[PDB]
């Protein structure tokens, strides 16, 4: 009921909101809105592997796709 | 990666 817990995500940690875009961190697997790690959504699909920002600290930058499906 | 789109 009203006493449920939701989950939470991102630096921000919020509850999930369907109308902003979000990025998993292949590193963490915790999902970041784009407006607060610097991810535009039409970039995103040029991304391989995703760090967030304190991951890259560890785990390297991220990473681009070097080929991509048209179509 | 893995994404939630809007
Ligand atoms: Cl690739
Ligand atoms: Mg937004
Ligand atoms: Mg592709
Ligand atoms: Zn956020
Ligand atoms: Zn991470």
């Amino acid at each position: 009921g009203s006493m449920a817990t939701v989950p939470v995500y991102c630096v921000c940690r919020l509850p999930y909101d369907v109308t902003r875009f979000m990025i998993e961190c292949d590193a963490c697997k915790d999902w970041f809105h784009g407006s607060c790690v610097g991810v535009e959504e039409e970039e995103a699909p040029d991304i391989d592997i995703y760090h967030c920002p304190n991951c890259e600290k560890t785990h390297g930058k991220s990473t681009l796709k070097k080929k991509r499906t048209w179509h | 990666a893995r994404t939630k789109q809007t």
